[PDB]
C-alpha cells in the first residue's frame, strides 16, 4: 500500500468555520457511526484485500479516517474542500466496484444520508 | 375448556383456558372467571388476541406475522402486558 | 385452513377457531356449547348479512388471510327472545384516550 | 469467544427474510467484531459467497431487534455437500407483547421524552433499554 494521503500540511493554509466544525461534530460523526461506515473508515488496505490494481485505478484514495484527520487538524480552507473529498471516496467506489456489489451499496446508502445531512448545512 | 375474563367496563371474554394461561399473571390466579377493574375492554379483546397468537405460532412453524399495534392503545396495552407478565 | 373469530353479542365476545371448510350451523354447535342455547335459537351474522347453517364459512367470506389469529373476523350473534329474534346488536368496545403529543 | 475463522474455504449461502422486516446481516469478523452487511426488504433473499465458520447474525435494520437464523440466534455455514448451497431461513421471533409493546413505543417516542410519560417508573427503564447487538453478544457467551 502506498502511504496514505496527508492529514496536515505546513504548506497548505490551515482554516476554523461554523460550516466546517458542523461537517466534522454532526455529519462525520453521524456517518462514521453509520452501520455501513466499515470499510470506509480507513484507507483500503489493497494488501490484505488482494487488489493490485486498487492503486494503479484509484490515483486520488479518500476514506472517512482522512477526512477525520483533516476537519481535526484545520486542514480544509472551506465546506466545499471537505465534501469534494467524501465526494471522491465514494467516486472512487462506484469508478473500482461493478454495480449491485455490495460494498456500491453501501456507499449509495452512506451517501444518501451525507446528502440529507449536507442539505441542513448552516450558512457561512 | 373456556375462561371468561370481565373487563373494566364489563365487557366478557371468553378464551381457551390454555390460552390465558399464557399470562403469567393468570396462571398464578388460577393456581372459571377472572375480573379486571383497571384492563378496558379495547386492551383485553388485544390481549386475548395476542393470547391466541402466541399458542398458535409457539414452535408451531417457519414464518412468524407481526403482532400489530396502534400508537393509540400502545401505551395502555404495555401497562397490561407487564401486570399479566405474557 | 383455521380462521380465528370473535362472535360478538351485547358485551359478550367469544374467541375461538373454525376450518374455512366448517360450516355456520357447525359454528353454532361451537356457540352451544359454551352459551347454552341451541342452533335453532341463534343466528349468525357476517355485517349485518344473515349466514346459511348449510354454507362453510369459506363461503362466507371468512378466509385465514382475513380471518388471522392477530386480526380476528367478527361474527354478529343473536338469539331468540320469545316469538322473535332479538335485533342484533354488538355494544362496542371502550376507545383509547387522545393520542398524546410526545407520540403524534 | 465469539468470532469467525478465517478459513478462506469458500461457502455459498442463501440469506432468506421471512420476516416483515428489513434484515441487517451482521458478520462477526475475525477479532468478534460486528460488520453489518447489505440490508433485505422483507419476502426477499440474496445469494452470498461467504466461508466455513464464518458466524453471523440477524438484526431488524431499524431498531436492532434480534431475529432468529433457523430458528436460533447464530448462523456458521458448513461446507456445500456436493456444491448445494447453505440456507439461512430469518424469521421474526414470538415476543412477548410487552417486548413488542416496548418497540412499539420506543419507534414514537424520542428517547428525551420517555420521562414524560404516563407510565411507571420501572417502564422507564424498559424503555430506554435498548435491544443492541453488543448486550446481546455478552448474554450469548
Ligand atoms: C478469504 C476471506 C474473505 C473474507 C471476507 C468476505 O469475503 N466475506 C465476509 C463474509 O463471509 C461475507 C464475505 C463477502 O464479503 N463476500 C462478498 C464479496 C463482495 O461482494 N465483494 C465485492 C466484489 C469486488 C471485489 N473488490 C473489492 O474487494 C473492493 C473493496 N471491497 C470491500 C467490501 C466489499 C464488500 C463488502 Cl460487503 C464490504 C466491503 C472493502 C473495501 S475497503 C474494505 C475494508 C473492504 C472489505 N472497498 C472500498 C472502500 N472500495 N472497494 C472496496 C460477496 C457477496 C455477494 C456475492 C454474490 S454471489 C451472487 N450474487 C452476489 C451478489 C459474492 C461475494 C472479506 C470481506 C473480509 O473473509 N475471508
Amino acid at each position: 500500500n502506498p502511504p496514505p494521503p496527508e492529514t496536515s500540511n505546513p504548506n497548505k493554509p490551515k482554516r476554523q468555520t461554523n460550516q466546517l466544525q458542523y461537517l466534522l461534530r454532526v455529519v462525520l460523526k453521524t456517518l462514521w457511526k453509520h452501520q455501513f461506515a466499515w470499510p470506509f473508515q480507513q484507507p483500503v488496505d489493497a494488501v490484505k484485500l488482494n487488489l493490485p490494481d486498487y492503486y494503479k485505478i484509484i490515483k486520488t484514495p479518500m476514506d472517512m479516517g482522512t477526512i477525520k484527520k483533516r476537519l481535526e487538524n484545520n486542514y480544509y480552507w472551506n465546506a466545499q474542500e471537505c465534501i469534494q473529498d467524501f465526494n471522491t471516496m465514494f467516486t472512487n467506489c462506484y469508478i473500482y466496484n461493478k454495480p449491485g456489489d455490495d460494498i456500491v451499496l453501501m456507499a449509495e446508502a452512506l451517501e444518501k444520508l451525507f446528502l440529507q445531512k449536507i442539505n441542513e448545512l448552516p450558512t457561512e | 375448556m373456556y375462561v371468561k375474563l370481565i373487563s373494566s367496563d364489563g365487557h366478557e371474554f371468553i378464551v381457551k383456558r390454555e390460552h390465558a394461561l399464557t399470562s403469567g399473571t393468570i396462571k398464578a390466579m388460577l393456581s372459571n372467571e377472572v375480573n379486571f377493574r383497571e384492563i378496558p375492554s379495547h386492551v383485553l379483546s388485544k390481549v386475548c388476541m395476542y393470547f391466541t397468537y402466541k399458542v398458535r405460532y409457539t414452535n408451531s412453524s417457519t414464518e412468524i406475522p407481526e403482532f400489530p399495534i396502534a400508537p393509540e392503545i400502545a401505551l395502555e396495552l404495555l401497562m397490561a402486558a407487564n401486570f399479566l407478565d405474557c | 385452513m383455521d380462521v380465528f373469530l370473535m362472535i360478538r353479542r351485547h358485551k359478550t365476545t367469544i374467541f375461538t377457531d373454525a376450518k374455512e371448510s366448517s360450516t355456520v350451523f357447525e359454528l353454532k354447535r361451537i356457540v352451544e356449547g359454551i352459551l347454552k342455547r341451541p342452533p335453532d335459537e341463534q343466528r349468525l351474522y357476517k355485517d349485518d348479512q344473515l349466514l346459511d347453517d348449510g354454507k362453510t364459512l369459506g363461503e362466507c367470506g371468512f378466509t385465514s388471510q382475513t380471518a388471522r389469529p392477530q386480526a380476528p373476523a367478527t361474527v354478529g350473534l343473536a338469539f331468540r327472545a320469545d316469538d322473535t329474534f332479538e335485533a342484533l346488536c354488538i355494544e362496542p368496545f371502550s376507545s383509547p384516550p387522545e393520542l398524546p403529543d410526545v407520540m403524534k | 469467544v465469539l468470532r469467525s475463522v478465517n478459513s478462506r474455504e469458500p461457502s455459498q449461502v442463501i440469506f432468506c427474510n421471512r420476516s416483515p422486516r428489513v434484515v441487517l446481516p451482521v458478520w462477526l469478523n475475525f477479532d468478534g467484531e460486528p460488520q453489518p452487511y447489505p440490508t433485505l426488504p422483507p419476502g426477499t433473499g440474496r445469494r452470498i459467497h461467504s466461508y466455513r465458520g464464518h458466524l453471523w447474525l440477524f438484526r431488524d435494520a431499524g431498531t436492532h431487534d434480534g431475529l432468529l437464523v433457523n430458528q436460533t440466534e447464530l448462523f456458521v455455514p458448513s461446507l456445500n455437500v456436493d456444491g448445494q448451497p447453505i440456507f439461512a431461513n430469518i424469521t421474526l421471533p414470538v415476543y412477548t407483547l410487552k417486548e413488542r409493546c416496548l418497540q412499539v413505543v420506543r419507534s414514537l417516542v424520542k428517547p428525551e421524552n420517555y420521562r414524560r410519560l404516563d407510565i411507571v417508573r420501572s417502564l422507564y427503564e424498559d424503555l430506554e433499554d435498548h435491544p443492541n447487538v453488543q448486550k446481546d453478544l455478552e448474554r450469548l457467551t
